[PDB]
């Protein structure tokens, strides 16, 4: 019982539109378009990224940890004698 | 959560213990019938046709 | 000031004298000018034999339409000159007569009675009309719903039983009926020790004690032949009737369970069980979820537009159940709503909901029995069967001793796991078939 | 019960208030609430009026949504702009559900 | 008028639904061990001499 | 009065396809649960066609699979897309289930738990299906797991035993393995029915979170179009996986045939499990590990339970925003450290991250939540 006639009770709010027909697909691409995207991903950058700066950093670290105490083993073997 | 406690909820729990105790008879009986338990099959007084 | 104890106590006892003949006389004091008097015979519907089933009804149609004394007329004429107003009633187990006038008049009332029940001629012309008059009657009741549907359900629950039979009887019956059939009713049944004066209000007792003796001292004790109509047992139907008739707006069921006689304490308990269904009315503000919770059920998405829960008792059996109009897209809903309140009782009742039951049914007890004719009819229906006039203060104390372990006790009794009868006047399709409903009647979980 | 603190508490809700993106889409706060049925008998008991300004509202952010775009900077909605136009009925709805639910437990 | 046993079997076993169960899961706890060892004794008893185990006397404890 | 309102199956096309209100702002995202009922199909069809060259005995079921690759025309194309086709399965999959948590998706409670036993479903079938090759880590992976069935308390072993068919992993197993990868995923695809079934009488969430009746849309127009881009875009990614680089999603000594004998080095599992290993790696108790690794995904049952703010969508609330990405970042450590030889640096960063997985969201969340509440005024 959610037909498009069933639904939410709403008053004059009126709509304009354009067939697809009468329109171009790409409008103002280079002038409203990249901006646009650009305030996104600004939006995004603090919210997402430096937390996987963090994963790079443990990453590294990991690796270097481990690389570190293989090939320094044989070196704590020379530290012992 | 909170309001599930109260004078009346008691007395309902109350109310189906009796229920709660007899199928959990129910159950436990069952479980033991179903899986050949043999442990307290062992105990009961004529069936034993295991050997 | 206002408290129960003291209040209870001020309520007049009344006093219940024996005539010789056997007749009961009672009253119970009060300080009005207005008493009615009456005389509530013993006799009912349940005694007729399918030879004379119209019997009792016809004759309270004629009781006083005329009479040997005096001209019927002349009868009515002097009650409407007294401003009495004169009634009666014949239910399938009791037959009653009762005056409505000042103390002053008193007397004069008193041996009118002492006519009506001892001698009325019965005209052939007279009684042709009723004839005619009950033919055309049977015409008119047919057309209202309740009765119906409530006659049905005793139909339904008794069958072959002499209780099962309706009050106004076979239409093809009323019609062959003779006055030498009537004269047989009459000799055969109106009389004492199954009569029981009665006259609360004004009344003083003594007064009604000569009053009694001097004109109904001369009822006969004695049955002819000794031909005693000793009442008998009846069995009770799990059966149904499903009457149809897709045109009326509503489907209008009744559903019941076999019930305890009239003289049980364990109707009491269930009387309380009833306050709890609740009865309820779309008409009402109080609806919406408010209300009982079979009203809240009633109204929530919308299901039951009127009903009520009923313990129609008889000596011996009785019929606890409820009754349902309803739209005919919801018939089966109502009943999941109703059937689950009773299990609510037959397992989980807790105990706040009990002591509101009892306080409805107290308030109920008490608000019944405001003015005269209420416990005239008090008086004489509690004497035809109970004896004694059993006091409200027992009644508080027999209901203060009901506990929701007593009630859930017995509604287990009657209500759990039995078999309903039915009775389904319609539009009905939706209704669930009989086996539905027998199945619906206890829970796998419990 | 802090003073000065409590005007930095003013401070550090207002720069959340900002965090939140639905001044972005020129929504009331009231607008962004979960609607359970509470919130639902909330808002079937809101005058007309209110009740359209709320579901255009409701329409001019999801049609911004559906390009993706923002609500221009002058149009946005301001932290003393705003109205707690629903609060005082969800409150008194939630007050009747607790009162039912206090009468329920006894 | 003396009392049927259904009588008083109904309104203990039978009355409430869990104990309903319960009496069935016991019976079918005997009845199991009854009617197998039944079954395996008549099996047992039409083929008297052909079947092994009781062939094992030719060679069994010794 | 159109025909698709009269005959009954396109009645019911008419609902779940052509006619069906949705949000008209609905995202990227939600297309991924879509591509999962494609990739299902692509999981059948393709692998419908291995069946009919694979012989489940552990004799002949590595030489079968040579068989396929080489003397079937078009085979490896079909072994390929297959394979890579899993692991595209579970990238929609994790990323369904983040969309799911993030915009608060979760409220449905009934889909999202018919979601948790088709997840379940799946990584038993992908499993089982790893098994089948029966190679070095596919017969090492599956005495692993196989093991872990031994780790209940008092049934154990015989149970264990009941899943090999036998002392140890062998043809019998092969063959039930074969059986239940076989059958499992078209009850993936009953669940999926469902799955649907529950999500319709409510309708698809909007990432605002707020109610779009005011502006629902037909599903036919637009959004069939938007997810035949999106999978187009899901059919390029996979081929560009399957014809450049087929195997680096995989792991080298499958091609050897596997020895009950001898035991490989890395012994790691198929990356999608990776991170749950992790957490066996991470309890040093055996049963315990087990309990913590049933935990890692029945978890997700209680977040609607722990859910406290009066909101969906993370996206109007940024600190939790900051909590779920650091959740994702925590994923990303446990499923590097899958990849890895028990060490001192690894065991350590395991342990942690496993800690920190359970911590952040079983205590953060709520009460930052509630901190988000109190923020709010309200
Ligand atoms: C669920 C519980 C898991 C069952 C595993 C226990 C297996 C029973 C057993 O081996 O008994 C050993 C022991 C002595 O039995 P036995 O003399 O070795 O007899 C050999 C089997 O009974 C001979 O087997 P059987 O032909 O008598 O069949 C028994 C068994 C299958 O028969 C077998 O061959 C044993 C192994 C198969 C079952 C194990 C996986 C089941 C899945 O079938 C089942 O267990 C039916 C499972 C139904 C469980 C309830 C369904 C919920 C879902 O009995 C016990 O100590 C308990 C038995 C059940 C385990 C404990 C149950 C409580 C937990
Ligand atoms: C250990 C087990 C513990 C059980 C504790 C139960 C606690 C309460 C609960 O869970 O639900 C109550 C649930 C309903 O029982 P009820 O109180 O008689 O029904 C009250 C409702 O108004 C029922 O509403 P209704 O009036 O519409 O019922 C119609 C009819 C349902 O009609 C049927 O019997 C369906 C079978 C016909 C379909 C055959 C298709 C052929 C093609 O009766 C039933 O509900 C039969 C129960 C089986 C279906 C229920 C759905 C479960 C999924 O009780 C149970 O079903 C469980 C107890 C039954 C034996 C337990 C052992 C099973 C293993
Ligand atoms: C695992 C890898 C899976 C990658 C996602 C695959 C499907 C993405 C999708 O939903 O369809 C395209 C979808 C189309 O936009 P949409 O339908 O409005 O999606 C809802 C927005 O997320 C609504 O949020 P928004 O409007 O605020 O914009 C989000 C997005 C803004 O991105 C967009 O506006 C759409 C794509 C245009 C940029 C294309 C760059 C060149 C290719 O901001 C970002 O790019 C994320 C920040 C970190 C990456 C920065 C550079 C990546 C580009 O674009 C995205 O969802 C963003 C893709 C992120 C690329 C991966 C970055 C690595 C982390
Ligand atoms: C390949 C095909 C497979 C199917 C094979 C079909 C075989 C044919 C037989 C199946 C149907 C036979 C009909 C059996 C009788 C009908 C059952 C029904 O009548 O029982 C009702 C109720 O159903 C059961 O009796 C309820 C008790 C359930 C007991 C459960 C025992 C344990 C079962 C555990 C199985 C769980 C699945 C585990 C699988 C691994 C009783 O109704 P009723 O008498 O009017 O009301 C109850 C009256 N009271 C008050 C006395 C109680
Ligand atoms: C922990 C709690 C767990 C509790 C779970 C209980 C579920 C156990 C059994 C459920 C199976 C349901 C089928 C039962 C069929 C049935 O209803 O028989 C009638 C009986 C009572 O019905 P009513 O009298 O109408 O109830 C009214 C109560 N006011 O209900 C019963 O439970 C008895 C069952 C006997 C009937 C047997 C037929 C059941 C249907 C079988 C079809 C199954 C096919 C599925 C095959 C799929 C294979 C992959
Ligand atoms: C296991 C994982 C193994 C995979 C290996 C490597 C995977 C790396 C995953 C990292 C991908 C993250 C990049 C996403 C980019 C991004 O989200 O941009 C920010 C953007 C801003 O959104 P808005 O709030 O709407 O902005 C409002 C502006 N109008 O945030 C989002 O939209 C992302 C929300 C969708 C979540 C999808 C994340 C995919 C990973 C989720 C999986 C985590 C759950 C794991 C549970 C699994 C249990 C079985
Ligand atoms: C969601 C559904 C499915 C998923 C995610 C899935 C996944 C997998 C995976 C991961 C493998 C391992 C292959 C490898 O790593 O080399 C595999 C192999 C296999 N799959 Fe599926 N599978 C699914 C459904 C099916 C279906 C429906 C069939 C029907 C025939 C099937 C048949 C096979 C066969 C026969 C193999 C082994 C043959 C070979 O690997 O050469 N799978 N599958
Ligand atoms: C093969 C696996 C799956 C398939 C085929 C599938 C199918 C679908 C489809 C077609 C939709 C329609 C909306 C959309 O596509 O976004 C949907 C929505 C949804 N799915 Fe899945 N699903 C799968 C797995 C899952 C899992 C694992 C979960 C949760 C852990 C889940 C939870 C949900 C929820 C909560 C929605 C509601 C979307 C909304 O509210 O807007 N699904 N699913």
């Amino acid at each position: 019982g959610r037909e498009f006639g069933n639904l939410t009770r709403m008053r004059h709010v009126i709509s304009y539109s354009l067939s697809p027909f009468e329109q171009r697909a790409y409008p103002h691409v280079f002038t409203k378009g990249i901006p646009n995207v650009l305030r996104r991903i600004r939006e995004s950058f603090f919210r997402v990224v430096p937390q996987f700066v963090v994963f790079y950093l443990i990453y590294t670290w990991g690796t270097e940890e481990f690389e570190r105490s293989k090939r320094k083993n044989p070196a704590a073997y020379e530290n012992d004698k | 959560v909170t309001r599930f406690l109260g004078p009346r909820y008691r007395e309902l729990v109350k109310n189906w213990v009796p229920t709660a105790y007899t199928w959990g008879a129910v159950g436990a009986v069952g479980l033991v019938w179903a899986t050949d338990w043999r442990l307290i099959l062992d105990w009961v007084p004529y069936i034993n046709g295991k050997f | 000031t206002a408290t129960f104890a003291q209040a209870l106590q001020f309520v007049p006892e009344t006093q219940v004298s024996l005539l010789d003949n056997g007749l009961r006389v009672a009253s119970e004091q009060s300080s009005q000018p207005t008493c009615t008097v009456g005389v509530w015979i013993d006799v009912g519907s349940r005694f007729e034999t399918e030879k004379n089933n119209g019997a009792g009804y016809f004759l309270e149609h004629l009781a006083f339409k005329g009479t040997k004394n005096r001209p019927g007329s002349a009868l009515e004429k002097e009650v409407e000159s007294m401003g009495a107003h004169l009634n009666a009633y014949s239910t399938r187990e009791h037959t009653a007569y009762y005056i409505k006038a000042l103390s002053k008049d008193l007397p004069k009332a008193v041996e009118l009675l002492g006519d009506i029940v001892q001698n009325c001629s019965l005209e052939d012309s007279q009684i042709e009309k009723e004839r005619d008059v009950i033919l055309r009657e049977m015409q008119e009741n047919d057309a209202s719903m309740r009765d119906v549907v409530f006659n049905y359900l005793h139909a339904t629950a008794f069958q072959g039983t002499p209780l099962a039979q309706a009050v106004e009887g076979p239409s093809e019956n009323v019609r062959k009926l003779s006055r030498a059939d009537l004269t047989e009713y009459l000799s055969t049944h109106y009389k004492a020790p199954r009569m029981v004066l009665a006259a609360a209000g004004g009344v003083e007792h003594q007064q009604l004690l000569d009053l009694a003796q001097k004109h109904l001292g001369g009822i006969p004790w004695t049955y002819a032949e000794d031909a005693v109509p000793t009442l008998t047992p009846c069995r009770f139907t799990g059966s149904e009737i499903r009457h149809r008739d897709d045109a009326l707006p509503f489907a209008h069921v009744a559903i019941a369970v076999e019930g305890p006689g009239w003289a049980s304490p364990d109707n009491v308990a269930l009387q309380v069980a009833n306050a709890i269904i609740g009865h309820y009315d779309c008409t009402y503000g109080g609806g919406v979820h408010l209300s009982s919770p079979l009203a809240s059920g009633a109204v929530a998405n919308k299901l039951c537009q009127s009903f009520q829960t009923f313990s129609i008792c008889y000596a011996e059996t009785g019929l606890l159940g409820a009754h349902f109009v309803c739209d005919r897209m919801k018939i089966d809903d109502m009943m999941f709503v109703l059937q689950g309140q009773w299990m609510r009782l037959c397992t989980s009742a807790t105990e706040s909901e009990v002591a509101r039951g009892k306080n409805i049914l107290r308030n109920a007890l008490v608000s019944h029995l405001d003015g005269t004719t209420p416990v005239c009819e008090d008086i004489g229906r509690s004497l035809l069967t109970y004896g004694r006039r059993i006091p409200l203060a027992e009644w508080e104390s027999r209901i203060a001793e009901v506990d929701a372990s007593v009630v859930r006790e017995i509604c287990s009794k009657y209500i759990y796991d039995q078999c309903p009868a039915v009775a389904g006047y319609g539009p009905i399709e939706q209704l669930p078939d009989y086996n539905r409903i027998r199945s619906g009647m206890f829970w796998l979980r419990f | 019960a802090v003073s000065a603190s409590g005007k930095w508490l003013d401070g550090i809700r207002k720069w959340y208030y900002n965090a939140a993106g639905f001044n972005k889409l020129g929504l009331m706060r009231d607008d962004t609430i979960y609607e359970d049925e509470d919130v639902k008998e909330a808002i079937r008991r809101l005058p007309e009026n209110l009740y359209n300004d709320r579901m255009f509202r409701i329409k001019r952010a999801l049609d911004l949504n559906l390009k993706h775009q923002i609500l221009p900077k002058e149009q946005w909605t301001k932290y003393e702009e705003e109205n707690f136009y629903l609060e005082p009925y969800l409150k008194e709805v939630i007050r009747e559900r607790k009162e039912r639910e206090e009468w329920a437990k006894k | 008028a003396a009392a049927t046993l259904t009588s008083k079997l109904y309104s203990l076993l039978f009355r409430r639904t869990s104990t309903f169960a319960l009496t069935i899961i016991v019976g079918v706890m005997f009845f199991e061990r009854a009617f197998d060892q039944g079954a395996d004794a008549i099996y047992d008893h039409i083929n008297e001499g052909k079947l092994w185990k009781h062939i094992k006397h030719k060679y069994e404890n010794k | 009065t159109p025909m698709r309102k009269t005959n009954p199956l396109m009645k019911l096309i008419n609902h779940s396809f052509i006619d069906l209100p949705t949000p008209s702002n609905i995202s990227a995202w939600w297309n991924f649960g879509s591509l999962l009922g494609a990739c299902l199909i692509l999981q059948i069809t393709t692998g419908l066609f291995l069946a009919m060259h694979y012989s489940p005995d552990a004799s002949t079921a590595f030489s079968s699979i040579a068989h396929i690759t080489r003397d079937v025309n078009y085979g490896w194309i079909i072994r390929y897309l297959h394979a890579n086709g899993a692991s595209m399965f579970f990238i929609c999959l994790f990323l369904h289930i983040g969309r799911g948590l993030y915009y608060g998706s979760f409220l449905y409670s009934e889909t999202w738990n018919i979601g948790i036993i088709l997840l379940l479903a799946t990584m038993a079938t992908a499993f089982m299906g790893y098994v089948l090759p029966w190679g070095q880590m596919s017969f090492w992976g599956a005495t692993v797991i196989t093991n872990l069935l031994s780790a209940i308390p008092y049934i154990g072993t015989d149970l264990v035993q009941w899943i090999w068919g036998g002392y140890s992993v062998d043809s019998p197993t092969l063959t039930r393995f074969f059986t239940f990868h076989f059958i499992l995923p078209f009850i993936i695809a009953a669940l999926a029915t469902l799955h649907l079934l529950f999500l319709h009488e409510t309708g698809s969430n909007n990432p605002l979170g707020i109610t779009s009746h005011s502006d629902k849309i037909t599903f036919h127009p637009y959004y069939t179009i938007k997810d035949a881009l999106g999978l187009l875009l899901f059919l390029l990614s996979l081929m560009t996986l399957t014809l450049f680089s087929p195997d680096l999603l995989g792991d080298p000594d499958n091609y050897t045939l596997a020895n009950p004998l001898n035991t490989p080095p890395h012994i790691k599992p198929e990356w999608y499990f990776l991170f749950a290993y992790t957490i066996l790696r991470s309890v040093p108790n055996k049963l315990g590990g087990v309990l913590a690794l049933l935990l890692s995904i029945l978890i997700l049952a209680m977040i609607p339970i722990l859910h406290m703010s009066k909101q969906q969508s993370m996206m109007f609330r940024p600190l939790s925003q900051s909590l779920y990405w650091l959740l994702a970042a925590d994923l990303l450590i446990l499923t590097w450290i899958g990849g890895q030889p028990v060490s001192y640096p690894f065991t350590i960063i395991g342990q942690v991250a496993s800690v920190l997985y359970f911590t952040t969201i079983l205590i953060l969340m709520p009460t930052i939540s509630l901190i988000e509440n109190k923020m709010l005024k309200w």
